[PDB]
RNA sequence: GGUUGCGGCCAUAUCUACCAGAAAGCACCGUUUCCCGUCCGAUCAACUGUAGUUAAGCUGGUAAGAGCCUGACCGAGUAGUGUAGUGGGUGACCAUACGCGAAACUCAGGUGCUGCAAUCU
RNA sequence: GCAGUCAAGCGUUCAUAGCGACAUUGCUUUUUGAUUCUUCGAUGUCGGCUCUUCCUAUCAUACCGAAGCAGAAUUCGGUAA
RNA sequence: GAGAACAGAAAUCUCCAGUAGAACAAAAGGGUAAAAGCCCCCUUGAUUUUGAUUUUCAGUGUGAAUACAAACCAUGAAAGU
RNA sequence: AAAUAUGUAAGAAGUCCUUGUUACUUAAUUGAACGUGGACAUUUGAAUGAAGAGCUUUUAGUGGGCCAUUUUUGGUAAGCAGAACUGGCGAUGCGGGAUGAACCGAACGUAGAGUUAAGGUGCCGGAAUACACGCUCAUCAGACACCACAAAAGGUGUUAGUUCAUCUAGACAGCCGACCGGCCGAAUGAACUAGCCCUGAAAAUGGAUGGCGCUCAAGCGUGUUACCUAUACUCUACCGUCAGGGUUGAUAUGAUGCCCUGACGAGUAGGCAGG
RNA sequence: GGAAUACUGCCAGCUGGGACUGAGGACUGCGACGUAAGUCAAGGAUGCUGGCAUAAUGGUUAUAUGCCGCCCGUCUUGAAA
């Protein structure tokens, strides 16, 4: 018979890390989650209550609810062809605080402060990001570095 | 790997804030063009130092013409090559008027008697044989003798008309 | 050629170029080996000009 | 050969002229096709499209729906346009004046429109008075009020209504309709 | 003198439209080469540079 | 007799014809599954901030 | 800077040995009426700060120390792996092309950082 | 089922005249399985008799090589269907 | 490991060591060390109400589960659970 | 502890300032949501593409599948059984692989001209009995992916190469008075490696590198050019389909028209349309 | 030391030979040569000459020749079977 129950195949997945076990520290409990927070989901084996199904491990979603010990998180999973809307009630030991968006705020805020530099001066803005570029012409000095010339090495057995 | 050129190919690791001015490295590469030679370069350098082409850059590439191209020379050729069951090293001697012409005939010989395609051959060193009498392989020595004359018997002359009106002769 | 600020829309304005097969062949026996090995199929760098021009 | 990034020889879903044969309807279109082409008026385009609609897409615009729209701030005097038939509604009492340009008006609609001293304009008359359709208020009847649209998308837990012939008890209230018999929906 | 690396590249698709894996197949569409022997210009950047080489 | 058992072959293909859609989001999402005594008190917080504009405008 | 109450991270903080520790604090320690807990005032409780003490707990240093943390074109562009050909090989396997790229090894360095409060030559 | 290779051992002595353990590379499809492609609007199902032809992995016969071939006999092998 | 009348391999008592090498009904895996283990004290949240969510899924049923609300209780100095 | 594959974000539904509501929440004008009024756009906050974006109803067939590369289970194995990803066959002709469901190339309205792919260019057969360096002589040589098999083990056949030993302090063969010497005058001895070929290599009608036949190939390895021709690519004419635009202001004989423009065209089961 | 030459590449450098095509049907466009009158190769072929009615040419049909082409219908993963 085939065996498909809830936590099957999670053996290595829900394991706590080598030399990290026991009680979970207080940074996890001392974190505040309001609605709209974008959180990463990773289960914790020490806490059995209110933990994600193994699917949502690694997924990231926006918390839609805040309750006593848990936060409801709305997540998007695909079934057939579409994404339906899943909402999980998960405890805080299983919730991270996602660094995905965090930098975007530190981007916008730096963008508005560089806007005042075109307001107080009038130079061109260059706000939107541009990907890495072909580089450029340069000159490489032979001074103190003269190219040392290599050949291929023959074949010899090392054992 | 078609009809051959020699290239000085000079390349280096990319410079870092830690280390500006990393060391330049030069290889002489026998290839058919600059795209292969540049690629050929990174092939061996990745067999020598820790560099990718992604991590490095090429500083220069320059063709090297023969200095005395109408002067007959005797060449030593050091070759590493993989064979069907193993990979081994060889010394061969080639007599020609350039290094290119000699590498050109090098790869054919490695194809003809050892079945060695280009990809399985490394050219370790190719240098001119300084004197005579330092020439090892005897198939070169035959043409080193004093006042060397030989015939070319049994002359076969390509025809044009598909029918010919006399029994031909080979007499040269 | 200079790339520059409006290259996105200047290039996008351009319909993709319909070209004939190379006049005088592809130079190789077999196209789908890489340029470095057997010819065509890859970045041939400056050698794209001899090809594209013969496909024009 | 092409690797096609979209489907060949696809036609757009929209109609072109109506499916109806009514020779007068076909004329009003010949009018407003011309209008919408040679004007800047977006109203003519809108009326043109709405002339091809099917009786399910042109639900009756009730007179009370016209009246409440005149109680809109700033639209009070505008001549209202309905590209379909207009119905009488006894449920109101004091109905204002205006003029209403429609395809058809029910007998109660027409006669009661005029009792308040107003005109029933017919769409070409409206076109001549308002070639750019200016100071016009276009009204639409509800198309989701329909019977058939009540049964659409009938799933478990969708709270829709089933196709059903008789109705009462004994009819589809037992197993699956309550926690007491089977499950509920 | 080490030249500036090239900012501009020309890509002509030399393969037919048959039997192509999805991720390359989608890329060739996004570079607007859906037909054999057709070509477009591409601005070289580590964004599009990865669109090449995957299309190689 | 014996026959096939299962496959996923061709299903990615079928699911990419019309497929894969998107979550089709709106502003003002549904409140489904939110604390009752939030959504209870939240009613009266809005019930009251109504009168505030049923006064101010006059 | 030491020291303590509550800490964050939870070995650069652990282990083993051996020394050093002024001031204050911590302890160790005296007490067995009362609340209180045990077979046993050992742990727990209460009284006292008085009778005594750095021996220990504790804090530091020392160790070609264990472990742990860190670095590197150390090994290694090696193992593996993504893409490719009407590449090689009877095969097993293997090379080359465009890319991604380890762990062991080795050399090297480091051995808690720090919050709120209080207190002390 | 048939045959290689290595050669510890057998053969008084002596690996290999003739053999051959441990292993290991194979061929064959007159064995049996494994499979279920063909045929279930039907390919007559055992054996024999009769007759032809093909195979060779040769029982005899022709010519040979080897022997632990004196002769005689035998054995191993080659060209041989 | 080192130690005590009979007391021996095995009885009960002691100290030191001991990251879990034990225990948690059971299959196996995960999880737990001032505990989730051992032991003791008190209790009946194995209760009421009725919705939502996860797995399986057609996003039906069923089984099992998670986070709440509204009561009414247990426990503890309490926060809590 | 990878590679590959995988969830999320990259804005006007944004970032903030203020302070009204409530029965929730707090030591509390603490919060929590939800509002009022207000600050900022120009690269509006990566690339690339968009043949337009969203939405709804209904209904056919199907619900035996199979194949290739790769990852992969059972099995000695199978043209065997069973999974993963993609591509295909089925449902599909075309050029190539002689032959062929699935391979390579390329997918198809009617045509002309050009050029090519995969594959080829002695003759069958369109296209160099082309150029170049070697190798190979087989009393079944060999001849090109899928593919229509051969292995261990041998070869004093021939070819290149490796290692160790001897040799100008004159060796090794040879002639001359084991060893030594004279002349000679540059190699020698052994163990190896892998190319082509040979042995290994036994089946039943007569037979198949596709066929003739090819031996400094018309074979094998390698290089360089010319050339041949697909329903593919480029240019143009024509038929149809879809899309966008103009137009009864007219003066006849069609506004379902007339006219301009761009793209596209495989198809079984099946749907629909125009006939 | 001063060239030459090869090789690769550019010219909005000048010229010779061949092939297929001539869609459209007053004028509207953008141009170029012009001191100008005006001319042009500038939003699709015109000029000239000849040849043909016992007929040139075009359709059909039979035969021949080069290359090609398995029996439809059906079920089937797969049928010329
Ligand atoms: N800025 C002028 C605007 O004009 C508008 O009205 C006029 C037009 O601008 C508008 O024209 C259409 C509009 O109907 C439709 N719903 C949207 C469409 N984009 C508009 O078109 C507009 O944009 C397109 C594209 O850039 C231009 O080609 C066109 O010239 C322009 N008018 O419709 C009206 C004419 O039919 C409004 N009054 C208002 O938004 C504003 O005044
Ligand atoms: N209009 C004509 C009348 O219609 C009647 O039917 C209409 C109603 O009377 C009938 O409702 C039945 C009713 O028959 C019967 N005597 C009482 C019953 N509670 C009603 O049922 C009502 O509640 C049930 C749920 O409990 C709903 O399913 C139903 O739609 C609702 N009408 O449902 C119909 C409306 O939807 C009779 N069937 C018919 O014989 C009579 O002529
Ligand atoms: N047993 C026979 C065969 O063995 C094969 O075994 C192959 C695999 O085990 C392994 O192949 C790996 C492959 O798994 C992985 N996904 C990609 C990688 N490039 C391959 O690598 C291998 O093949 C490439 C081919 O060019 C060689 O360059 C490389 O040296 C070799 N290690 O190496 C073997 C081939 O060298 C296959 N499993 C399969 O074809 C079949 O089972
Ligand atoms: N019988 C009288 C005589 O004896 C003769 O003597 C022969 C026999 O004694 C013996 O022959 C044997 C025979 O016995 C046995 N049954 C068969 C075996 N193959 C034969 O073997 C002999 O003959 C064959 C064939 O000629 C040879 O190939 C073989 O080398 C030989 N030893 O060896 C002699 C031949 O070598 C013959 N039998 C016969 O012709 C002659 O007239
Ligand atoms: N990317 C900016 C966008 O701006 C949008 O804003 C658009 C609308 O919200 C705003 O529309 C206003 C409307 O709010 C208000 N209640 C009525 C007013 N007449 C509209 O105005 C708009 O539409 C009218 C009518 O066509 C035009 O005449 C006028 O030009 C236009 N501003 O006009 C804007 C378009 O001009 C949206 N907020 C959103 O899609 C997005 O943030
Ligand atoms: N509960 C009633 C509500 O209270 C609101 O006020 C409460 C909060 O919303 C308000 O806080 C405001 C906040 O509204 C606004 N959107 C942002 C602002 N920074 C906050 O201010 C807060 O932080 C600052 C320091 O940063 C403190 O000095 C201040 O006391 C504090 N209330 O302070 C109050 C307690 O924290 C408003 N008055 C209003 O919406 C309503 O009356
Ligand atoms: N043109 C015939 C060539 O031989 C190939 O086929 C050859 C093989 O099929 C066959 O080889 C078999 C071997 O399988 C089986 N053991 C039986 C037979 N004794 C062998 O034959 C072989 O004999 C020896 C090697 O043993 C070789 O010298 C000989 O050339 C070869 N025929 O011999 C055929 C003829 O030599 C192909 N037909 C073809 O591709 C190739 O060009
Ligand atoms: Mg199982
Ligand atoms: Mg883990
Ligand atoms: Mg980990
Ligand atoms: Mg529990
Ligand atoms: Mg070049
Ligand atoms: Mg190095
Ligand atoms: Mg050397
Ligand atoms: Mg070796
Ligand atoms: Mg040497
Ligand atoms: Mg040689
Ligand atoms: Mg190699
Ligand atoms: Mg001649
Ligand atoms: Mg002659
Ligand atoms: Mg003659
Ligand atoms: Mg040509
Ligand atoms: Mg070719
Ligand atoms: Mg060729
Ligand atoms: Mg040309
Ligand atoms: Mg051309
Ligand atoms: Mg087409
Ligand atoms: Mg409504
Ligand atoms: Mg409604
Ligand atoms: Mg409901
Ligand atoms: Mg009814
Ligand atoms: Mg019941
Ligand atoms: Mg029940
Ligand atoms: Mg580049
Ligand atoms: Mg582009
Ligand atoms: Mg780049
Ligand atoms: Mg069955
Ligand atoms: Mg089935
Ligand atoms: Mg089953
Ligand atoms: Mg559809
Ligand atoms: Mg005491
Ligand atoms: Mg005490
Ligand atoms: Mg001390
Ligand atoms: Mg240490
Ligand atoms: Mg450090
Ligand atoms: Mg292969
Ligand atoms: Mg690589
Ligand atoms: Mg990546
Ligand atoms: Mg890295
Ligand atoms: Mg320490
Ligand atoms: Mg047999
Ligand atoms: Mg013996
Ligand atoms: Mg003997
Ligand atoms: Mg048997
Ligand atoms: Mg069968
Ligand atoms: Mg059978
Ligand atoms: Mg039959
Ligand atoms: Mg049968
Ligand atoms: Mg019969
Ligand atoms: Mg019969
Ligand atoms: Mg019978
Ligand atoms: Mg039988
Ligand atoms: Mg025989
Ligand atoms: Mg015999
Ligand atoms: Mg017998
Ligand atoms: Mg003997
Ligand atoms: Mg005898
Ligand atoms: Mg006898
Ligand atoms: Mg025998
Ligand atoms: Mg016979
Ligand atoms: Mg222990
Ligand atoms: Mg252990
Ligand atoms: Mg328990
Ligand atoms: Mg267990
Ligand atoms: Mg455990
Ligand atoms: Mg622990
Ligand atoms: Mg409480
Ligand atoms: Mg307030
Ligand atoms: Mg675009
Ligand atoms: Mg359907
Ligand atoms: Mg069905
Ligand atoms: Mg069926
Ligand atoms: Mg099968
Ligand atoms: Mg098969
Ligand atoms: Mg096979
Ligand atoms: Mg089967
Ligand atoms: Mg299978
Ligand atoms: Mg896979
Ligand atoms: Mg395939
Ligand atoms: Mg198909
Ligand atoms: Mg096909
Ligand atoms: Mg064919
Ligand atoms: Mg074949
Ligand atoms: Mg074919
Ligand atoms: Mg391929
Ligand atoms: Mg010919
Ligand atoms: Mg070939
Ligand atoms: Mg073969
Ligand atoms: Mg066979
Ligand atoms: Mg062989
Ligand atoms: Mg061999
Ligand atoms: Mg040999
Ligand atoms: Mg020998
Ligand atoms: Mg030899
Ligand atoms: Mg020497
Ligand atoms: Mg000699
Ligand atoms: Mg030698
Ligand atoms: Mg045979
Ligand atoms: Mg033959
Ligand atoms: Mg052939
Ligand atoms: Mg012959
Ligand atoms: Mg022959
Ligand atoms: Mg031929
Ligand atoms: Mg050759
Ligand atoms: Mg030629
Ligand atoms: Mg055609
Ligand atoms: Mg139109
Ligand atoms: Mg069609
Ligand atoms: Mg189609
Ligand atoms: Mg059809
Ligand atoms: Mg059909
Ligand atoms: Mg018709
Ligand atoms: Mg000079
Ligand atoms: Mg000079
Ligand atoms: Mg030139
Ligand atoms: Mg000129
Ligand atoms: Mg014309
Ligand atoms: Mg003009
Ligand atoms: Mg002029
Ligand atoms: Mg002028
Ligand atoms: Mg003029
Ligand atoms: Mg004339
Ligand atoms: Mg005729
Ligand atoms: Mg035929
Ligand atoms: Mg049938
Ligand atoms: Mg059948
Ligand atoms: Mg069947
Ligand atoms: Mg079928
Ligand atoms: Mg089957
Ligand atoms: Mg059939």
């Amino acid at each position: 018979g085939k065996s498909h129950g809830y936590r099957s195949r999670t053996r290595y997945m829900f394991q706590r890390d080598f030399r990290k076990h026991g009680a979970v520290h207080l940074s996890t409990y001392l974190k505040v989650y309001k609605v709209g927070d974008i959180v990463d989901i990773k289960a914790n084996g020490s806490i059995q209550k209110g933990m994600p199904h193994k699917f949502y491990q690694g997924k990231t979603g926006v918390v839609y609810n805040v309750t006593k010990s848990s936060v409801g998180v709305i997540i998007n999973k695909m079934v057939g062809n579409r994404y339906l809307e899943k909402r999980l009630n998960l405890r805080v030991e299983h919730i991270k605080h996602s660094k995905c968006r965090q930098e975007f705020l530190e981007r916008v805020k730096a963008n508005a402060a560089k806007r005042a530099e075109a307001k107080a001066q009038g130079v061109a803005v260059q706000l939107k990001r541009q990907p890495a570029q072909p580089r450029e012409s340069r000159i490489v000095s032979t001074e103190g570095n003269v190219p040392q010339t290599l050949a291929p090495v023959p074949y010899e057995t090392f054992i | 790997m078609a009809h051959f050129k020699e290239y000085q190919v000079i390349g280096r690791r990319l410079p870092t804030e830690s280390v500006p001015e990393p060391k330049l490295f030069r290889m002489r590469i026998f290839a058919s063009n600059e795209v292969i030679a540049k690629s050929r370069y990174w092939y061996f350098l990745q067999k020598l130092h820790k560099v990718k082409k992604a991590s490095g850059e090429i500083v220069s590439i320059n063709q090297i013409n023969e200095a005395h191209p109408t002067k007959v020379k005797n060449f030593g050729v050091w070759v590493r090559y993989d064979s069907r069951s193993g990979t081994h090293n060889m010394y061969k001697e080639i007599r020609d008027v350039s290094r290119v012409a000699a590498v050109e005939t090098l790869y054919q010989d490695m194809a003809a008697r050892h079945r060695a395609r280009f990809r399985s051959i490394h050219i370790l060193k190719v240098a001119e044989i300084e004197k005579t009498a330092d020439v090892k392989r005897q198939y070169v020595k035959q043409f080193l003798t004093k006042d060397l004359k030989f015939p070319l018997p049994h002359r076969v002359q390509k025809s044009t008309k598909t029918f010919s009106y006399k029994r031909p002769s080979t007499f040269y | 050629i200079t790339v520059g600020p409006h290259f996105k829309q200047a290039n996008n304005f351009l319909w993709p170029f319909k070209l004939s097969n190379p006049s005088g062949g592809w130079g190789v026996p077999r196209k789908f080996k890489h340029f470095i090995q057997g010819g065509s199929f890859g970045n041939r760098e400056e050698f794209i000009n001899k090809l594209v021009k013969s496909m024009n | 050969g092409i690797d096609h990034t979209s489907k060949q020889h696809k036609r757009s879903g929209h109609r072109t002229a109506p499916k109806s044969d009514n020779v007068y309807l076909k004329l009003l279109v010949k009018l407003y096709t011309f209008l919408a082409r040679r004007t800047d008026a977006p109203f003519n385009k809108v009326v043109l499209k709405a002339l091809f609609l099917s009786k399910i897409n042109r639900p009756p615009v009730s007179v009370s729906r016209i009246a409440r729209a005149l109680k809109q701030e700033g639209a009070a005097n505008k001549t209202v346009v309905v590209v379909g038939t207009v119905t009488d509604d006894a449920r109101i009492f004091e109905f204002p004046k205006t003029t209403v340009a429609a395809l058809r008006f029910t007998a109660g609609a027409r006669a009661k429109i005029v009792k308040a001293g107003g005109e029933c304009i017919t769409l070409d008359q409206l076109a001549v008075r308002a070639p750019k359709g200016q100071n016009t208020l276009i009204l639409r009847g509800p198309r989701n009020s329909r019977e058939a649209v009540r049964h659409f998308g009938m799933g478990p837990h969708k709270g829709k209504a089933p196709r059903i012939l008789s109705t009462g008890r004994k009819f589809e209230r037992a197993r699956g309709r309550r926690r007491s018999k089977g499950f509920k929906v | 003198y080490v030249e500036a690396q090239h900012k501009l590249v020309f890509v002509v698709r030399i393969k037919g439209i048959n039997k192509i894996p999805p991720k390359p197949r989608k890329v060739l569409q996004l570079l607007r080469l859906t037909r054999i022997n057709s070509g477009t210009f591409v601005k070289v950047t580590k964004a599009t540079l990865e669109l090449l080489k995957l299309i190689e | 007799a014996k026959s096939k058992n299962h496959t996923a072959h061709n299903q990615t293909r079928k699911a990419h014809r019309n497929g894969i859609k998107k979550p089709k989001t709106y502003k003002y999402p549904s409140l489904k599954g939110v604390d009752p005594k939030f959504r209870r008190n939240h009613k009266h917080a809005l019930h009251g901030t109504a009168k505030a504009l049923a006064a101010a405008k006059k």
